[PDB]
RNA sequence: ACACCCAGCCGCAA
């Protein structure tokens, strides 16, 4: 459930239902990492 | 205003964007010029009917 | 365009959503006029 | 959404045959071959080879529809020469032609290579 | 009315053609008797066409004149347009 | 009835094409003489005109209405089927004439108005169609 | 009265001409290999309908 | 009644283009030969790409497509490797495919170019054409790209990436002799490369008894297959198609009888 | 008293990119000027950072061979909106008859006009009640009133679909459930016929301070045979059929056309500038510079272009001998070949397609609903019932306007006519 | 629960061969909804035959139509027997076949019917393969020795069904041929004659296979039936397309360039016209232009200027047409009648012609001048809208702007006039919704008000009526007596 | 965005000539001479190289959202 | 066993 923030790019572990930030930059924009689950991509 | 190409790219804003639009609730709104009869100019017209 | 309660007399059509299909579309939308007309003379 | 699978253009799923024979009733001594999952690459060859046979009257082919991968070939012979045997003879002559062409191409490449 | 005085076009037209063909096809599609021998046909429409050509429709057409009086016509006296 | 010499007029059956079809269906040779008694043509066309009915009836009023309705087709038919014209231009045979009469009867009966046609809607839509091309 | 009025209304917008099931719409492109009566229909509309 | 006697002559055999002349042959045979050159010549190419992690500016489909179009040298094992569909193999085994791994990470200010050289194969026979190099994607510092890809065996009908030739040129009757094409102003048209007319003459005289023959080919490879084994593979494929038709037609006619 | 800066400057933004607008007929200049808004491409450089509804982007844009001087000042070169493609204006099998197009399946397979379709969805934590508060969470099969047969396991514990996972039509992407006045699944679903892949997922605080998420779903769109295409001269067309490389014709040098428009498109709607563009593109590609095609230029006309082309070894009017793809026989005529600029349009058949079969039903009229997004039906308008009246198909009209739409039974008294 | 007993109803998917109905808004006339048989093709787009492109006022560029599926045996039956397009080839609006050969087929029909065309044996086999009604017997070739050559007219004769008898004149029929000798030889190969269902002479074009009264398709429908006409249309389209694969059609710059002598003559004509209008405006300035009776001085001056300019453009167009080459595709496309017109050829080659707004020339928007670039108070051709140059030659900025004004007028009137015509046709159809023919063959209103005693004063429907000549009204008394 | 791998029309390898094309352009050579030196005789490949504009340089200016 | 309330405004396709 690791989230990646706007600019300073720390995979902060939240998993706590709190206001979403990071302790490094504090920017209130968050992204989530690409799923570890694989997926095929046809080259057609 | 005044930012060069490098800062605009670093700021995640397109250098090529002409701008010229507002941002309300995240939807880029642009005002459109509206025509109206020129003010303070005596005209003459001939209504047919 | 006008007060909220007076929408009847408020001219509409102002502040359209910016078109972003193409750069040409964006420039054309930025540089645009409009007449207040709802006969062929005004539209020639 | 409806784009057919690319492999469908030449593969035969279970439920159809490569060849089906239909005896045309309009004119005697005629057949209607229905080669399946092929295209002009074979139809043109077959038409050209059949037309060279002195003792065959009619020979031609058509694709009923470019999207559907099917071809129909019609052959009409004289009343002493079955169309199926004409088809087989044309194919055998074709195989001999292509084998000879491959052999002579091999010879040409070997000669060119010093 | 009686057999005599029967005045109306004796040409069974395209509209009643469509209606009769459709209704007879529906009837056969509901397991109704067939009027003519059939040789390996299953589509109700085609057998309806063939039995109409045989001129054995078991339906009488009732025709409404503008005044109000009806006028009944059996199919077999009517001659097909085709 | 027709001033201005407007000889172009719309009629059900194309008589000239029908005669031509008869000619080239029975292989009639225009050079050789034909076997077609002119009176045969006369009572043939008369009987045909009797068997073409738009106003079905026998009372004088209905008969007059039928005559008025079928006048233009009957007059064109008599003009095209004239004795001299058949003798010289067309040169048909007896079986050719019988087939021509039968085919004319069948075609006219086919061309008669079918009851139930929504004439009003058809007319409105047909006359409204060119309005989009009047620009 | 405005409910029962002309275009976008009861009588003309819901009774004389009404929305109906068992219908489809898509673009049209040429195909000279079908007879006049025939017409191509793709598998999606054929399956759904 | 019987087949004609084709003859072939080769005029140029460079490393990537071949010109040959085929004489005494029907037009249909030559046309089908070019169609088989560009449609039904087997080749190894990437078709199954799994993107482990892609931080590049380009998206996953873009990279997969670009990798698909990359040629792979398959001069030898096009015959050995069987089609994945035909292989009793479940999914993929080395006997019916070639596995590719790509792992590149940019950790410097200078832009890193993810060239085709970065692709790593398992079988040394199958590699991209590098023995310049094809570019795939450019990466900024901190943009990783990790993916695995499998290569199947296919031909041009399925997808253009299995098309071996760069572009096939097929010209017959250079100086128009059979009037198969009518020039309204013949003097205006440039003379073909294989022409045999003088400067004054515009076209050859009419030949009512003529027939198309002496076809000119300019098959040019994309670097994957050599431009001469490509023709042999094409002819072999056409022969195998006709033999399959033989077997099927024999089965059908025997069943009918 | 004054002198014009340059006569071509009268043209507008979207009309400036038209090459040789003077040679075209003005109505088609107008139509193209309308399309240039819809000509897709790299609309803005920072598109991947942005995310908004109905955003497209093209794979391989190219600055046109036949450029205009003003275009360099509109910054069209930086952000093109099309591809230069070899074109053959000739009749063929017939799949380009009327205003249609035949394209190259092989070239399409190589990335020709292949494009992305970015679509962005948003959901909000708008707490209305005091206990009726929605929350982002994975719904359970029994705990939510709203229970569909849709695939739910794809979601993470937060209730937001992870990026980079393929999602089919009618799938859950954002698991949000509203507590009852135990819970109710007021979750949004991916609409019909996209089969895309979610790429980027965002979570933020809205203006009023509740949690706020946006996700973006992309899907490559290989051109099927329904897609609208048009040149820079008002050349409306759709892909009638895609032919592989071995089915379309081919020059003696091996060039094969990418697109084959019909000659019928030229004469009735006079667009001779299209042919001028084709010729100029051919000579420019052969020579090595980008062809100057400013509107009003006495220096450049057809004759000098023809002379240059003749010097470079082609028919001086741009024609070329093409061989039939199927037969291999030479085509009797001589086709007009050369490159030119084409634009993919926003209109895609996969979006315009639609079908209906007793789907959802309007609350008020008890009739089929509006729009394909809502799975609604089609209108049988007043002019349609008039057409069917003209036909005379009574019971077809009956079922169309009564039985197929909204059959309903009522009980009415006989003495009075009031509903009972 | 899947066991099926008699009386159940199963909702199968749309199998091939089913019947549907299409619709294109605006649904202007009853042709816009016909019945079709369904065929299942790949991809995601409807696909209908080209000749239907005319009935639905449609063009295959982003247009989209509806598809209604009947849901009952009665409905399917009536749609098959009434609205199936084979049975409704000919419309009663103007008793002419709205169906028509169009686009590549029609032009390819023209180029395939010429005398010069010939076919080798294999080509003839290939063409015959694409037919459907072919009896299977290859006809005797028109040429035996030295080698077998078939003529395109012979293949077309195979296409014609039954035994049709038709006679029509090609578009480029010289009027002198009928009076002079060679009346039935037609050295230009005009005067199409079809005898016993075999094509005998003449090239076909819009006037023979197109949407015209007495056309070949019209006679085919009236004589053989309706199914045979459907086979006729399909056969023509398929075989002509597959021959066009061999022949091929194109269009290019070479079709727009004319001879240098033609350019010199055109420039001379334009110069003479400009000099003449300079002369007449000089006369008007010096006050010697006598006013036309019933007209104002300005009105007659404008009329004379328009007359001079129209004479100039007509002469230029004629000169361009005379110099236009036989192989030029523009001429083939126009004379065939597929699309375009000789006026378009004149505009492309010679002179765009006068551009006018609301009938008059370009109005004086500024102070008595059309644009700042022209001197005040000028009525010359260049300064009022006339476009001396051609599209191929390129337009100068002022004439480009005037042409833009003309095109804007075209757009504006074509776009505003739909609201009026939509209202007129809705009012007409609403008024006439109920009028119909009862079984007394009396046209009556909704409440039984006799509107006409018989439909059309004769009781004849409009689908089976043809144009004919009385051949008795015109001849004089002497000729009448001689001939009857 | 980036030079396509294969020419759309024919299919000759093109992705490996962009860098060489820029290098030749930098060495005072005109476009025609550079394209001739790169061996792109057919004009479809010539316009494939010539008409292409590489946005990827403008795209790399944006920092990645990962590290 | 499906889930999305409606009015207005605007752009756009034939
Ligand atoms: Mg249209
Ligand atoms: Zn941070
Ligand atoms: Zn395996
Ligand atoms: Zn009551
Ligand atoms: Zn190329």
């Amino acid at each position: 459930m690791i989230y990646i923030c706007g600019e300073c790019h720390t995979e902060n572990e939240i998993k706590s239902r709190d206001p979403i930030r990071c302790r490094e930059c504090g920017y209130r924009i968050m992204y989530k990492k690409r799923t570890k689950r694989l997926v095929v991509f046809d080259a057609r | 205003n005044g930012l060069t190409d490098r800062d605009l790219c670093e700021l995640n804003e397109c250098p090529l964007d002409p701008g010229g639009y507002f941002i309300i609730n995240g939807s880029e709104k642009v005002l459109i010029a509206q025509e109206k009869m020129a003010t303070n100019t005596v005209y003459v017209f001939a209504k047919k009917d | 365009w006008g007060d909220q309660k007076k929408a009847h007399q408020a001219r509409a059509g102002v502040s359209q959503v910016l078109n972003r299909l193409t750069f040409a579309s964006t420039l054309s939308h930025l540089r645009r006029l409009n007449s207040p007309i709802g006969l062929a003379k005004p539209r020639q | 959404m409806n784009a057919p699978p690319a492999f469908e253009s030449f593969l035969l799923f279970e439920g159809e045959k490569k060849i089906t024979i239909n005896k045309d009733t309009k004119v005697p001594n005629a057949c209607l071959f229905t080669i399946n999952k092929e295209d002009h690459t074979l139809g043109n060859i077959i038409k050209s080879q059949l037309l060279k046979d002195p003792q065959v009257l009619f020979a031609g082919y058509k694709v009923p529809h470019p999207l559907e991968h099917k071809i129909i070939i019609r052959v009409q012979t004289t009343p002493d020469y079955s169309p199926q045997e004409a088809f087989t003879n044309a194919i055998t002559d074709l195989i001999s032609e292509l084998s000879l062409l491959e052999e002579r191409f091999r010879v040409a490449i070997k000669d060119k290579q010093e | 009315q009686a057999n005599q005085k029967r005045i109306t076009t004796p040409y069974m037209t395209k509209y009643e053609r469509a209606r009769v063909l459709g209704t007879r096809a529906l009837q056969i599609a509901m397991c109704a008797p067939v009027m003519v021998e059939l040789e390996g046909e299953t589509d109700p429409l085609l057998i309806a066409m063939k039995e109409l050509k045989a001129r054995k429709i078991p339906i009488i057409i009732r025709r409404y004149l503008p005044d109000g009086s009806y006028e009944d016509w059996g199919v077999d006296e009517l001659i097909i347009s085709d | 009835i027709f001033p201005t010499g407007d000889s172009k007029v719309v009629l059900p059956c194309n008589l000239l094409r029908m005669i031509w079809n008869a000619q080239k269906i029975f292989h009639i040779n225009p050079r050789l003489p034909s076997d077609l008694h002119p009176i045969k043509v006369v009572e043939g066309v008369k009987e045909l005109s009797k068997k073409l009915v738009i106003v079905n009836g026998d009372d004088p009023l209905s008969r007059q209405a039928q005559e008025n309705a079928t006048l233009l087709f009957n007059i064109h038919l008599r003009s095209t089927l004239c004795s001299r014209r058949m003798a010289e231009e067309f040169r048909l045979s007896g079986e050719a004439f019988d087939w021509l009469l039968g085919e004319i009867e069948s075609k006219f009966n086919q061309a008669i108005a079918h009851p139930g046609e929504m004439v009003g809607a058809l007319a409105a839509q047909s006359l409204g169609e060119p309005a989009t091309q009047m620009t | 009265k405005q409910r029962l009025k002309g275009k976008e209304g009861r009588v003309r917008g819901n009774l004389m001409g009404k929305r109906v099931d068992f219908s489809a719409r898509t673009v049209i492109t040429p195909d000279p290999n079908l007879s006049i009566d025939q017409v191509g229909v793709p598998r999606s509309i054929a399956a759904n309908m | 009644p019987y087949a004609n006697q084709p003859t072939v002559r080769i005029t140029e055999l460079t490393d990537e283009n071949v010109k040959f002349i085929i004489e005494n042959t029907d037009l249909a045979v030559a046309n089908s030969i070019r169609r088989v050159f560009i449609a039904e010549v087997p080749i190894i190419a990437i078709d199954w790409v799994q993107i482990d992690a892609n931080s590049s500016v380009l998206h996953d489909e873009f990279i997969a497509h670009r990798l698909g179009l990359i040629p792979l040298t398959s001069d030898d094992i096009v015959d050995k490797l069987q089609y994945s569909r035909d292989c009793t193999c479940e999914e993929f085994c080395p006997e019916c495919s070639v596995e590719f791994t790509l792992d590149v990470r940019c950790n410097e200010d200078q832009t890193r170019h993810v060239t085709s050289r970065d692709l790593i194969s398992n079988s040394p026979r199958v590699i991209p054409v590098t023995s310049d190099d094809i570019l795939i994607v450019k990466l900024r510092k901190g943009q990783e790209l990790r993916l695995r890809a499998y290569a199947k065996k296919g031909f041009g009908k399925e997808h253009a990436k299995w098309n071996p030739t760069a572009g096939v040129a097929f010209e017959y009757d250079p100086d128009n002799a059979l009037r198969h094409t009518v020039y309204p102003k013949p003097e205006e048209w440039p003379k073909s490369e294989y022409s045999e007319l003088d400067e004054d003459e515009s076209q050859a005289p009419y030949d009512p008894n003529g027939k198309p023959e002496r076809f000119y080919y300019n098959v040019e490879s994309c670097g994957s297959l050599r431009p001469e084994t490509i023709v042999l593979s094409a002819l072999s494929g056409l022969k195998k198609k006709l033999s399959d038709l033989q077997t099927q037609l024999s089965h059908e006619i025997q069943s009918d009888v | 008293t004054h002198c014009e800066i340059h006569p071509s400057m009268i043209l507008g933004v979207c009309a400036s990119i038209i090459p040789f607008p003077d040679h075209n007929q003005s109505p088609r200049n107008t139509y193209q000027s309308a399309m240039g808004k819809q000509a897709m491409g790299v609309y803005i450089t920072n598109f991947h950072v942005r995310m908004d509804t109905l955003a497209h982007v093209l794979y391989y844009p190219q600055k046109p061979l036949v450029t205009t001087r003003s275009m360099e000042y509109l910054r069209f070169r930086e952000l093109p909106a099309g591809i230069n493609s070899i074109v053959a204006i000739a009749s063929y099998t017939g799949y380009n008859q009327e205003d249609s197009v035949i394209m190259n399946r092989s070239a399409v397979d190589r990335g020709f006009f292949r494009s992305v379709f970015y679509r962005s969805y948003k959901e909000q934590e708008s707490k209305k009640g005091f206990d009726q508060e929605e929350v982002f969470e994975k719904p359970t099969r029994e705990t939510c009133q709203g229970m569909r047969h849709a695939i739910y396991d794809k979601l993470d514990d937060d209730g937001l679909i992870a990026p980079g996972v393929r999602v089919s039509g009618d799938d859950v992407i954002i698991g949000k459930t509203v507590t009852l006045p135990t819970k109710r699944d007021c979750s949004t679903f991916l609409r019909t016929s996209e089969t895309g892949i979610v790429d980027q997922v965002m979570v933020t605080l809205n203006q009023e301070g509740y949690k706020f998420c946006k996700i973006r779903v992309r899907s490559v769109r290989i051109p099927q045979i329904g897609d609208k295409f048009a040149s820079r001269h008002g050349q409306k067309g759709t892909c009638g059929i895609q032919y592989r490389q071995e089915d379309m014709p081919f020059t003696c040098e091996g060039i094969t056309p990418d697109i084959i428009i019909n000659p019928h498109a030229i004469p009735s709607r006079m667009t001779i500038g299209h042919l001028i563009e084709c010729l100029q593109g051919k000579v420019s590609a052969n020579k090595g510079e980008i062809g100057d095609a400013t509107p009003f230029n006495d220096a450049v006309n057809v004759q000098k272009i023809s002379n240059l082309l003749s010097d470079y070894g082609y028919h001086l009017r741009g024609n070329e001998v093409l061989y039939n793809g199927f037969t291999g026989r030479k085509i009797t005529s001589q086709i007009f070949i050369g490159p030119t600029y084409y634009q993919r349009l926003k209109h895609m058949v996969d979006d315009k397609i639609h079908s209906r079969a007793r789907g959802p039903i309007q609350i008020l009229n008890r009739q089929p609903m509006e729009g394909r997004s809502r799975d609604g039906g089609l209108r049988f308008g007043e002019m349609e019932r008039d057409c069917q009246i003209a036909h005379g198909a009574a019971q077809f009209l009956r079922e169309r306007l009564f039985e197929a739409s909204d059959p309903y039974q009522v009980h009415v008294c006989n003495l009075c006519g009031i509903m009972a | 629960d899947l066991h099926l007993q008699t009386g159940y109803k199963v909702e199968r998917h749309m199998c091939d061969g089913d019947i549907v109905i299409f619709n294109r808004q605006p649904t202007l006339h009853k042709m816009s909804m016909m019945g079709h048989r369904v065929r299942i093709l790949p991809w995601s787009t409807f696909r209908l035959n080209l000749s239907v492109t005319t009935p639905y006022n449609a063009d295959f560029d982003g247009d989209e139509m509806n598809l209604h599926l009947p849901q009952s045996l009665e409905t399917r039956a009536e749609i098959q027997e009434l609205a199936m397009v084979p049975r409704m080839i000919v419309t009663p609006q103007s008793n002419r076949p709205v169906m028509g050969i169009v686009q590549d087929t029609l032009t390819a029909v023209r180029k395939f019917t010429k005398r010069d065309v010939f076919l080798e044996r294999g080509e003839v086999m290939n063409l015959l393969m694409f037919l459907s009604t072919w009896d299977g017997k290859v006809p005797q070739p028109a040429i035996l020795k030295p080698r077998p050559l078939w003529t395109g007219k012979q293949i077309f004769s195979l296409i014609i069904p039954g035994h049709i008898n038709c006679i029509r004149t090609h578009s480029t029929h010289p009027d002198d041929e009928d009076s002079g000798p060679y009346k039935h030889i037609s050295p230009g190969d005009t005067k199409v004659v079809v005898e016993n269902g075999e094509l005998i002479m003449g090239i076909l074009c819009k006037k023979s296979l197109g949407t015209s009264a007495g056309s070949l398709v019209h006679i085919s429908y009236l004589e053989m039936g309706h199914d045979i006409t459907r086979l006729f249309y399909s056969n023509i389209q398929t075989v002509i397309n597959n021959w066009l694969l061999i022949e091929g059609h194109t269009i290019g710059i070479g079709d727009s360039i004319a001879d240098s002598k033609t350019y010199q003559d055109i420039q001379n004509t334009i110069k003479k016209a400009k000099q003449d209008v300079i002369e007449v405006i000089e006369k008007a300035h010096n006050n010697e232009l006598e006013p036309t009776p019933g007209n104002t001085l300005r009105q007659t001056f404008e009329n004379q200027v328009n007359r001079i300019l129209n004479d100039a453009r007509d002469k230029t167009g004629s000169s361009a047409q005379k110099s236009l080459s036989e192989y030029n595709n523009f001429k083939s496309m126009v004379v065939s009648g597929a699309k375009g017109s000789k006026i378009n050829i004149s505009q492309v080659i010679a002179v765009v012609g006068q551009q006018n707004v609301e009938g008059k020339r370009i109005p004086f928007g500024f102070k008595h001048r059309t644009l700042p670039h022209f001197i005040k108070d000028d009525y010359g051709p260049e300064s009022r809208g006339f476009v001396e140059n051609s599209y191929l030659a390129g337009l100068t900025p002022t004439e480009f702007f005037f042409h833009a004004m003309g095109g804007r007028e075209g757009l504006i009137d074509t776009a505003v006039k739909t609201a009026e015509t939509g209202y007129i046709q809705r009012r007409l159809i609403k008024s006439m919704e109920s009028v119909m023919v009862k079984y007394d063959a009396t046209v009556r209103n909704s409440i039984n008000q006799v509107v006409q005693l018989r439909y059309g004063e004769d009781g004849l429907a409009g689908e089976s009526v043809e144009f004919q000549n009385l051949a008795t009204l015109k001849p004089s008394n002497k000729a009448f007596e001689k001939k009857f | 965005m980036i030079i396509p791998v294969r020419c759309f029309t024919c299919g000759k390898i093109v992705g490996n000539k962009w860098e060489a094309y820029l290098g030749l352009l930098q060495a005072e050579y005109t476009e025609g001479d550079a394209l001739d030196a790169l061996g792109l005789k057919r004009y479809c490949c010539r316009r494939m190289l010539l008409a292409h504009v590489d946005l990827i340089e403008k795209l790399l200016n944006y920092a990645p959202l990962e590290k």
